């Protein structure tokens, strides 16, 4: 997942994905992933925060219910 | 969360801890989980804070309108029935376990349990919340019929202290409410006022 | 992922008494280029412009609906819109689709009418405005644009220095992005004139 | 079920000159939204002519640097000489590929002098793909700094400009300026900048503070 | 996969499409027309999901003909392309989305020849030449290499033949015959089919 | 360990003039249940090193056994060489990384405090092999709750005395009791100095609950 | 990535781009995608850069060992077979390799396509990478066996340039190699901007 | 798991087992090979013909591949083992190199196998 | 993001950081996170920023209508009730979390409101990714019935702890002081962080950029 | 399942229920969960029946061999250490919660808890199983230092009866075992011998 | 997909296969040999997963040649088919299975002509005629309709041409050329390629 290489550099088709160079940060790699419900007494509904929208965590990591 | 209501001859005694958690973080350590629905009717809230708060507000609104219409003090059974109807109609959308305790001119002290799902049962005493599991044996072996108001207060305080000691989601201070014909008496147990049980060592 | 479907990059910069807005020209589907003259910057007044990065279809839809609402507003009010009012209108339009969001991040650059005070701002896909004083960037290469702008931007730039700064920033940022490029178009908005330039850029 | 990886931030910068090499990095170690420590440089001296910068997963960085030190000592024992910068780069490529199916989450940049005395910069991907560069940024703020180095060091997209060779003072100024900008924009870069300067006279270290937020 | 290609000259638009209708591994139709006549000078070429193509193309065609009947004049190719894009974008987020890839070719008495490219997401782009399908990858490079803005219709037909010969040589799909049409100031003219027997 | 069963909460560490101080509560939690309330999560490695661990308690006991056997063997040699706190920290980092690379991690976060050759050592090791030294340390929820206070005090006063360090540690323990649901008000304070490692406990912090009336 | 190779009268022409990508980020614009296995063999990079580099370096080591053991240079077919057997052991393990083995042996000019999937085919013209379709389109329209040397250079450069024009993952500079009977030579390394100036204007 | 050192050096500086193997070769039938311009001829003497032996099964000359053949002298069973190993090697080389072996290559393989049997434990 | 507030002896002090991030990149260095609700009521926001902006604007408009109709100063309980009912009926899809503080006829009131619709009335609250550091500062140093300057110092210390110990917080400290007699919107209140001074100069001069085409339109 | 061990001056008292369930069906209602590891060492098994039985058999084997080799009565700490080693080594393969209790000439009566995961702790008293959650407050409020053997037996019986009353996975009879220097005395409480607590009504 | 077909006559086996090697949407090779010469009178035709086909076919070929070298006589087509089936079945449940579909054609001096069918699961069937690939669905019916056990080799070539013409007419894939070989008592003969321009 985080380390996937050569899939998209070899052909525009196929389930394989990735470029010529391995880079988890440039690819889909969680990095400092934070749950949207961190710092909340209850879990937010799925899809509550649209992707790309500016979002501020309610609390630090580990405070999810 | 640990909530507890016990019935004595003149009325009821309600108790709750004060810890509200978001995961393992205590967001509010002085929470007030005893909610007055009417003059002589209180409710203990457990489960989702938003759901319980909204249901309590709606029941307060409906019961106030009903009491104004009838020009009569509301029954504890009526408040329990309103809570039960709301919690059963939305059992898939709500996460709310309620304990309704109060005093009636026609029925005296009454404790009603409305757990998740929306069933309603009258009990001599009720316990709810995540911390209530640890004190089932204690209340089973300790409760007796004919306890006075002071004995009921001591019993509730002891059970709440044990549950708070054992449960990680319970803690803070002990809030007690005694409801009878003269009125409602509230008190807070904190620090050394909370009953102490020595930890067994060696 | 949806925002990177078509690529694109829009940048706005503030001068001493002028604003600059720049965008790349490539239109493509995933890794295939289709055209090299896609319009991403739309005039919203004599000295007001909006740049849209994201889904090309959403870019066109948002531009057309915004033109609709702006034409109605100008016909009713009998005046030209202020850039802050345009930002609020775009925020309202985007938040109306809060659960069905358009996949665009608008960038607004212009001079306040009757004052000619430079204004720049950017919004997210659901309409959260961010009014800055130096620069706003949007698109698939926001990190490169941020680095270039933070390195090169200076307060109180003349229109020539502002043009050079925004041109260098956009060129060097899209030179490091796979799905952005195929030309850069820059608009410099002054009180008395508007200059539109296309830059000599890489076509790979 | 657990994740064997964690991103700990850090940006590494290297610039190669006519007779010098520079390896610069920030000293902040983080995890998630917290800061582990504010004094954790990512530059390690390998030989008197080689410096390596490592960013990414910090445990992998520690293990890789220790392995590289052991391998350098083994090479000196077996061959009676110190490794060169290119030999170190090739050995690092082989070491990184040896774990192709469980890679080191490390961004490696090697800065030093070649056999003829010219500065040499090598950039590595986590599985060992590498090439020689004149300048290269790696880490969290690499995408921020690489275009600006292309503009300033490479003189890219600039017309009517002479391609003057980079002097040591100008390179130091540029490294400091780009790291200040990165500390402005990147949330992982800050609290100090450590600059290692590789010359024929030895390795020279310089520290420059950054903003603490 | 179906193939569309359009080439615009100084005073004409040249379009072509494959005549194959395929189900699973079998070609069910050998002469299948993918071009819809919007007006006397507008052609719509549609590929995509089964059913969606015909429904959307006929809806657009009926609306354009209704415009002509109501107003006495015809929609310009630009206006027709924008109307098609608006309808496709409206259907994109509705309960009934159409997965169609479109090429709009038209000649305007004032604006001149025009060719428009639309993907299934309803993004509209004006192009001097465009193509749709998997065969677009193998022929857009040839179009880039050999196209000039002043290309005559004879050289345009030659370039189209070169693209189709490349499709014959390198494409894995069997696309033996193509329908060819040209739009100029005199309307839509059907040219000879380009076939590879 | 893929699923820790009985876990300890945050552990604190703080360097002062002449040694290090480490604090950890005496609670082993079984999920949300405070099951074992009289366990020690601080160990004396040797005369110069101490260790406190968060996370799985069984893994901590395994590490206790292994480290104790290593120290016993080194003392058996009697060659005048003893493991420094830095060496213990390095060995712990190697062990954690080795277990992580086999996808069988020791689910712990360790704080190593030591005093050797007139120099204080404070080291951190987590289950992924991430290791560093810092003047103050705080695992678990103490990184969010206790670490900012220690960092602020060390920013105003880089060098602390033993009494100041102990007072600050008590304040951080009180804050953790206030705001951590997996914590207890019965903790231990361990100090390593020139004279060796001393462990004090059980200790309780003085709590204020006057905001309950507000 | 776009790489192409074709056999004609005067040898094998090998061309490639120089762009390496990490998602949408361009990591490098100066990658050497033509690998000089030895003065007589050439290899191309497409897919994982580290995979191709490591395995063609192993192929170079094996070829040198073969030359030392047998007192004769290895053939193009034997080298391609060796590489295919090397990469078939890791099928389905995530390897990403598309390469062309080009050289001149006793059988004449040799051109083999080897991928990590397991394909190994000899052919006259090949094109590997994400931009290989555009290069195929240009090359087929331009290719002839009787091409002259400069015409072959122009054809390869134009095909790579068009592929970089149409492909987002192709760009940078075009490296050109010519495999002859006496060994390969590096013909030119032209930036895409210079080619654009030459071709568009 | 027999790991005795059968072939060892001697004070004179000799390997006695190899000399005894050469003596065993000296007891075999004479085999003559001549390299011509466009032909190669092999001739093997028969020490005894019993008039009842099947000649097909006692041929001392065999083909290793389509272009390589060999004749031997010594112990017939050891030669059979060596011949089978050489045939397998020729097939495997044709597999991995896509070309028939040269005579020198298979000679090198056979000589290396014999040398291995002169320096390995338990044989 | 670090937002905090306390109840002191005569009113409300609200605090916030001014950094807005998109992922791990800082997008705004001067972001206003304290929102006007009424002349006596303010709000700090966290969560989905657009949701917070729209919810605060809607509640401010409704409170303005209510105060225009009644002719009285708005109450903090009215804003709290409106916010919690609106948030609850959306079941947490509006991801807005708010610190609500104000002074009315009943005195100073401070609320924390969560996206699902639950509220808490507390003497001090913290919110955001840096909320735990600020809460540690509060639990260490807060005392009831503080003076205005002491409350401002305490809130500034809490926001500074959030800024210097959380990667999502930074830049400046903004303070909103509310009492029954005045309102103080201090923006900025502190500037603990600044850009480092330039060690050198970048190359950026006239004529450095090559231009293909240029079109100039004169505005009358 | 509910298991319990309490230490008095001269030894330990062990008690357990007898219910084994496969879902909601009681496959065995007279299960003997007290397993003699040695002459004066017993173990209480909770969790997977196969895992606990196998570990108990292996520990009995090892402890018997060790005692024969050393020609000494085994220590309760040694048996607990063997249990801990086996449970920690195979924590990813076993679901076994063990309570080891017995008497030693050197250390007297001892109670050791080895929960799931494989940690070892000595406690004045230990409880385990799914039913132990309901009697935490009772044993916290009822335990005291200096109880005799009879008081410990009555305490264990009361706690087990309460847990069996509340826990659906616990029930049947109460099996008690008191271990001291003279030996081991085992008894079974069934029917009316099991302590009874009245259900609160009205 | 790739196509195989074999027709067994009274004293011959006639086989054919497509000459296309394809990657994604591009035919990388137009003259690709899918037949492997096991011996003087045995042909193996293999299709399937890339890499597996050549590895397995060359393994079988080298084993058969080793048998001939060791024993002085060639394996019979039946014995070769059984050996191939045994190896394929052994590898099927092993660590590295082969996804290959095989046609085994051969002539025995005693048993006469023989044609064998083997799927990737290593089930072996003897058939008068057989085919592999997606084109089998289109031509097996023609073979059933027109095949007779006493068909001459000229009529066999005509039937094969009819099957390939059907593939041209109905198959969605581009299969323009086929390599044709025949096995009889005189060995393996390469017939003229059947091409469709």
């Amino acid at each position: 997942g985080p380390f996937v290489v050569g899939g998209e550099d070899l052909d525009p088709f196929g389930p394989r994905r990735g470029g010529m160079i391995v880079d988890p940060l440039r690819s889909g790699f969680p990095r400092a992933l934070i749950d949207p419900s961190s710092g909340l007494p209850n879990r937010l509904p799925p899809g509550a925060v649209p992707p790309g929208a500016r979002f501020d965590p309610f609390g630090p990591i580990g405070t999810s219910p | 969360t640990t909530i507890m209501a016990v019935q004595f001859d003149g009325g009821v005694v309600l108790g709750a801890d004060s810890r509200t958690t978001t995961g393992s973080y205590i967001a509010n350590r002085v929470t007030d989980k005893l909610t007055p629905i009417h003059d002589r009717i209180f409710c203990c809230r457990s489960g989702s804070a938003a759901d319980t708060q909204a249901v309590a507000d709606a029941v307060t609104y409906q019961l106030g309108f009903h009491s104004i219409e009838l020009n009569e003090p509301p029954l504890v059974h009526t408040a329990a029935s309103l809570f039960k109807e709301m919690c059963y109609r939305y059992r898939e959308d709500l996460m709310a376990g309620i304990i309704i305790a109060g005093w009636d001119p026609q029925e005296g002290g009454q404790v009603y349990s409305v757990p998740m799902g929306g069933m309603m049962v009258r009990q001599p005493f009720a316990i709810g919340g995540s911390g209530s599991s640890y004190i089932y044996g204690y209340v089973d072996a300790t409760y007796r019929e004919g306890m006075t108001k002071e004995e009921c207060l001591q019993f509730t305080a002891n059970a709440l202290a044990l549950a708070m000691e054992r449960d990680g989601s319970s803690g803070g201070v002990i809030r007690l409410a005694a409801i009878a014909e003269p009125g409602v008496e509230r008190q807070v147990l904190l620090g050394d006022q909370i009953p102490k049980f020595t930890i067994a060592t060696l | 992922s949806i925002m990177s479907y078509n690529g694109g990059a829009v940048m706005a910069m503030k001068g001493k008494n002028c604003v600059a807005i720049a965008a790349d020209r490539r239109f493509g589907i995933q890794a295939q280029m289709v055209t090299t003259d896609f319009q991403k910057i739309f005039p919203m007044g004599d000295r007001l412009y909006i740049g849209l990065a994201g889904l090309a279809t959403d870019v066109q839809t948002v531009a057309q609906r915004l033109k609709f609402r702006l034409n109605l507003y100008e016909l009713k009010e009998g005046r030209q819109i202020k850039p802050y009012t345009l930002m609020s209108m775009v925020a309202n339009l985007l938040y109306e689709k809060r659960f069905g969001p358009y996949y665009t991040e608008p960038v607004i650059a212009g001079l306040d009418p009757k004052t000619f005070k430079p204004f720049i701002c950017s919004l997210d896909l659901i309409g959260c405005p961010m009014v800055t004083d130096d620069f706003v960037v949007s698109g698939t290469c926001t990190e490169q644009m941020y680095g270039m702008c933070e390195s090169l931007w200076e307060p109180n730039m003349d229109p020539e220095h502002l043009f050079e700064t925004i041109s260098q920033a956009m060129l060097n940022a899209v030179d490091r992005d796979a799905v952005s490029g195929m030309g850069v178009i820059v608009h410099i908005i002054e009180k008395d004139k508007i200059t539109t330039r296309t830059l000599k850029a890489r076509m790979d | 079920r657990f994740s064997p990886y964690a991103f700990n931030g850090g940006t590494v910068l290297a610039i190669a000159g006519e007779d010098f090499s520079i390896v610069a990095s920030d000293t902040r170690l983080s995890e998630g939204f917290s800061i582990h420590t504010r004094d954790s440089p990512k530059c390690y001296k390998l030989t008197d002519k080689t410096v390596i910068g490592c960013s990414g997963f910090h445990g992998d960085c520690l293990t890789l640097t220790k392995i590289i030190e052991a391998r350098l000592k083994m090479y000196k024992h077996s061959n009676n000489k110190a490794m060169t910068t290119g030999a170190i780069a090739a050995m690092l490529s082989t070491i990184l590929y040896s774990r192709r199916f469980f890679p080191y989450y490390v961004y490696n940049i090697i800065g030093g002098l070649d056999e003829e005395g010219k500065g040499a910069v090598y950039s590595f991907d986590p599985v060992g793909s590498y090439q020689r560069d004149s300048f290269k940024a790696g880490g969290s703020a690499s995408a921020m700094l690489q275009p600006l180095l292309d503009n300033q060091v490479g003189f890219k997209n600039m017309q009517n400009v002479e391609h003057v060779p980079l002097s040591l003072d100008r390179a130091m100024r540029l490294v400091k300026d780009v790291f200040i900008s990165a500390a402005e924009r990147d949330v992982y870069t800050g609290d100090a900048l450590k600059v290692c300067i590789v010359t024929k006279e030895g390795i020279r270290g310089e520290t420059v503070p950054l903003r603490k937020d | 996969m179906e193939y569309l290609i359009g080439i615009q000259g100084p005073d004409y638009v040249l379009v072509a499409s494959d005549r194959v209708a395929a189900s699973n591994i079998v070609q069910m139709k050998d002469d299948h027309d993918k071009m819809f006549k919007m007006s006397e000078k507008i052609l719509l070429l549609c590929v995509g999901e089964a059913g969606d193509t015909v429904q959307f193309a006929e809806y657009i065609q009926k609306n354009v003909q209704l415009y002509k009947m109501r107003n006495g004049y015809e929609l310009s190719p630009t206006a027709a392309a924008n109307f098609t894009r608006r309808n496709l974008a409206d259907y994109l987020r509705s309960r009934t989305p159409y997965h169609v890839n479109l090429l709009l070719a038209g000649y305007d008495e004032h604006e001149g020849p025009a060719l428009y490219y639309m993907d299934y997401l309803a993004a509209l782009a004006k192009a001097p030449f465009a193509a749709h399908g998997y065969g677009a990858f193998l022929t857009l490079s040839i179009l880039d290499r050999y196209y000039t803005p002043t290309i005559s219709r004879e050289k345009a037909v030659e370039l189209l033949r070169k693209c189709l010969e490349e499709l014959q040589k390198r494409f894995i799909l069997n696309l033996p015959t193509f329908s060819v049409r040209i739009i100029d100031r005199n309307g839509i003219h059907d040219l000879d089919n380009i076939s590879f027997p | 360990t893929q699923n820790p069963m009985v876990t300890g909460t945050s552990v604190l560490g703080l360097k002062f003039e002449g040694g290090v101080v480490i604090a950890a509560d005496m609670l082993g939690s079984y999920g949300s249940l405070a099951r074992f309330r009289n366990i020690s999560r601080i160990m004396r490695v040797n005369n110069s090193t101490m260790l406190g661990a968060s996370g799985d308690y069984a893994d901590f006991q395994y590490l206790k056994q292994v480290l104790g056997q290593m120290v016993i063997d080194e003392e058996l040699l009697g060659d005048g060489h003893s493991y420094s706190p830095k060496a213990i920290h390095s060995w712990l980092t190697r062990a954690m990384y080795s277990r992580r690379s086999k996808m069988n991690p020791l689910w712990n976060t360790m704080v190593i405090g030591g005093y050797a050759d007139g120099e204080s050592f404070l080291g951190y090791v987590d289950m992924l092999g991430v290791a560093y030294e810092a003047p103050s340390l705080a695992t678990g929820y103490g990184a969010y709750l206790a670490q900012p206070l220690l960092r602020e005090v060390l920013e105003k006063q880089p060098v602390l005395s033993q009494t100041e360090a102990r007072e600050l540690v008590e304040r951080c323990m009180r804050v953790l009791y206030y705001r951590d649901a997996r914590s207890y008000n019965r903790f231990q304070i361990a100090t390593v100095t020139e004279k060796g490692v001393e462990i004090e406990g059980p200790l309780s912090a003085e709590t204020n609950w006057d905001i309950a009336h507000m | 990535t776009t790489t192409l190779a074709f056999k004609f009268r005067h040898g094998v022409i090998v061309a490639a781009d120089s762009r390496a990508t990490a998602g949408a980020y361009i990591a490098s614009q100066t990658v050497k995608k033509v690998i000089e296995i030895n003065p007589y063999l050439l290899g191309t990079m497409a897919g994982g850069a580290a995979d191709c580099s490591f395995w063609e370096r192993l192929l170079a080591r094996q070829c040198r060992i073969y030359e030392l053991r047998n007192k004769e240079r290895i053939s193009v077919a034997a080298a391609s077979k060796l590489l295919a057997n090397m990469v078939y052991q890791y099928k389905g393990m995530g390897l990403s390799m598309g390469t062309m083995i080009c050289g001149w042996d006793k059988r004449g000019p040799g051109l083999y396509y080897v991928d990590s999937e397991g394909n190994r085919i000899s052919g006259a013209t090949f094109s590997v990478g994400s931009g290989s379709v555009y290069a195929y389109g240009v090359m087929d329209r331009g290719y002839s066996y009787d091409l002259e040397v400069e015409e072959a250079y122009d054809l390869a450069r134009r095909a790579i340039y068009q592929a970089t024009y149409r492909d987002a993952y192709s760009g940078g500079s075009v490296s050109l190699y010519h495999v002859r009977e006496d060994g390969w030579i590096r013909v030119s390394s032209d930036n895409v901007a210079d080619l654009h100036d030459k071709y568009s204007g | 798991s027999y790991d005795r050192a059968i072939t060892v050096f001697s004070p004179d500086g000799h390997l006695f087992q190899v000399e005894y193997a050469q003596e065993a070769v000296k007891k075999g039938s004479t085999a003559v090979g001549v390299r011509g311009k466009d032909i190669v001829v092999l001739g093997v003497e028969k020490k005894s013909v019993a008039k009842l032996q099947d000649e097909r099964t006692v041929r001392k000359i065999c083909a290793l591949d389509d272009n390589v053949c060999m004749a031997f002298a010594g112990l017939t069973a050891d030669a059979r083992i060596v011949i089978n190993r050489a045939r397998v090697e020729c097939q495997s080389h044709r597999l991995t190199v896509e070309d028939p072996v040269t005579v020198e290559y298979i000679t090198r393989y056979i000589a290396s196998l014999k040398q291995r049997y002169t320096q390995s434990n338990g044989r | 993001t670090t937002i905090a507030g306390v109840v002191y002896k005569d009113g409300i002090v609200l605090g916030a950081d001014t950094r807005a991030t998109e992922g791990m990149v800082v997008a705004d260095k001067n972001c206003s996170k304290i929102h006007f609700i009424s002349p006596n009521i303010y709000c700090c926001g966290a969560g989905t920023a657009a949701d917070t902006d729209m919810t605060t604007q809607l509640i401010s408009s409704n409170l303005e209508l209510h105060s225009l109709s009644t002719g009285r100063l708005p109450r903090v309980v009215t804003a709290n009730r409106m916010l919690k009912q609106m948030l609850f009926r959306y079941q947490g899809y509006i991801g807005a979390a708010l610190v609500l503080g104000g002074v009315d006829v009943t005195g100073p009131h401070l609320y924390s409101i969560y996206p699902h619709g639950s509220t808490d009335k507390l003497p001090y609250v913290t919110m955001g990714s840096g909320s735990l550091a600020a809460m540690a500062v509060f639990e260490d140093k807060f005392r009831p019935d503080m003076e205005e300057e002491e409350a401002k110092k305490l809130v500034s210390e809490a926001i500074a702890a959030g800024i210097f110990n959380d990667l999502g917080s930074g830049s400046n400290i903004d303070l909103c002081v509310i009492s029954k007699s005045k309102l103080d919107f201090l923006r900025p209140y502190s500037v603990p962080n600044k850009k480092g001074t330039r060690f050198g100069r970048y190359r950026c001069e006239k004529g450095t950029n090559a231009v293909l085409t240029e079109k100039v339109t004169t505005l009358e």
